[PDB]
C-alpha cells in the first residue's frame, strides 16, 4: 500500500477527474483499504498528493448547479457516488486524533467549503460525512481543540 | 419602512415574465433565503430608531437654538 502510493502511474490516474472512470475507481481502492486502522498511517504520508483532488471534486459540485441535470456529477447516482468517496477517505484519516489538528492546518481554505456542500444538497450521504468531518476535528480528544473552534466559527461562519 | 404599500400577485410559475424573474429557475433552499433577509433586517429595524432618536434631537435643538438667543437679548 505504502509503496503503490509512491508510484507515478497510480496517483497519475487519480489526479484526473476529467474521465469519471478514472477517479471513481482509485479514490475507492485507497479508501476501502483506509478501513483497516493500520493503513491510514501510511496513507496520510502520501496525503499530498492526492487531497487537494479529493478537494477539487467536492468544490467542483458544490459550483455547479444541481437544478440542472448533468450527467458528470449533479444529484444523480454517479456524482453522488463520486462526493461520497472523497468524503469517506477524508473522514477515515481524521479518525486518528493527531491527524485531524494537521489536517484543519494544511487544509484549512479547502475544509471550510464543507459547511457550503451540506447546504446546497438533500444527500443524506454528503452531508452527514460533512458535519461529522468537523464534529471530528472540533472535539475535545483533538490536540488545539480551543483554536481550531475560532478558526471555524470566525472564518467559515460555521456558527 | 420604505412607505411601499401590500404586493400581492399570486405567483410560483415560471412561464410568465414576471414570473422567471421574481422566482428563480433554480432550487429552493429553505435556509439560505431566510438568511439573506434576516441580517439586512437587523441592521434596519436598529437603522429605523436611530432616525427617529436623531431626528427629534435635531429638530428640539434647533427650535431652541433661536430661542436662547433671543432670550439672552432681552
Amino acid at each position: 500500500v505504502e509503496k503503490l502510493l509512491k508510484n507515478n502511474n497510480l496517483i497519475n490516474i487519480l489526479q484526473n477527474i476529467e474521465q469519471m472512470d478514472t477517479c471513481y475507481v482509485c479514490i475507492r481502492l485507497l479508501q476501502e483499504l483506509a478501513v483497516i486502522p493500520e493503513y491510514r498511517d501510511v496513507i496520510w504520508l502520501h496525503e499530498k498528493k492526492f487531497m487537494p483532488t479529493l478537494f477539487k471534486i467536492l468544490q467542483r459540485a458544490t459550483d455547479s448547479q444541481l437544478a440542472t441535470r448533468i450527467v458528470a456529477t449533479n444529484s444523480n447516482h454517479l456524482g453522488i457516488q463520486l462526493q461520497y468517496h472523497s468524503l469517506l477517505l477524508i473522514w477515515l484519516l481524521t479518525f486518528n486524533p493527531v491527524f485531524a489538528n494537521e489536517l484543519v492546518q494544511k487544509y484549512l481554505s479547502d475544509f471550510l467549503d464543507l459547511l457550503k456542500l451540506v447546504k446546497i444538497t438533500i444527500k443524506e450521504k454528503v452531508s452527514r460525512l460533512c458535519i461529522s468531518i468537523i464534529l471530528q476535528c472540533c472535539s475535545t480528544r483533538v490536540k488545539q481543540h480551543k483554536k481550531v473552534i475560532k478558526q471555524l466559527l470566525l472564518l467559515g461562519n460555521a456558527l | 419602512k420604505h412607505d411601499i404599500k401590500l404586493y400581492e400577485g399570486d405567483t410560483d410559475k415560471y412561464l410568465d415574465g414576471s414570473g422567471e424573474l421574481y422566482v428563480p429557475p433554480s432550487g429552493s433552499v429553505i435556509d439560505d433565503y431566510v438568511r439573506n433577509a434576516s441580517y439586512l433586517e437587523e441592521r434596519l429595524i436598529q437603522m429605523e430608531d436611530a432616525t427617529d432618536q436623531i431626528e427629534v434631537q435635531k429638530n428640539d435643538l434647533e427650535q431652541y437654538r433661536f430661542i436662547l438667543q433671543s432670550g439672552d437679548e432681552f
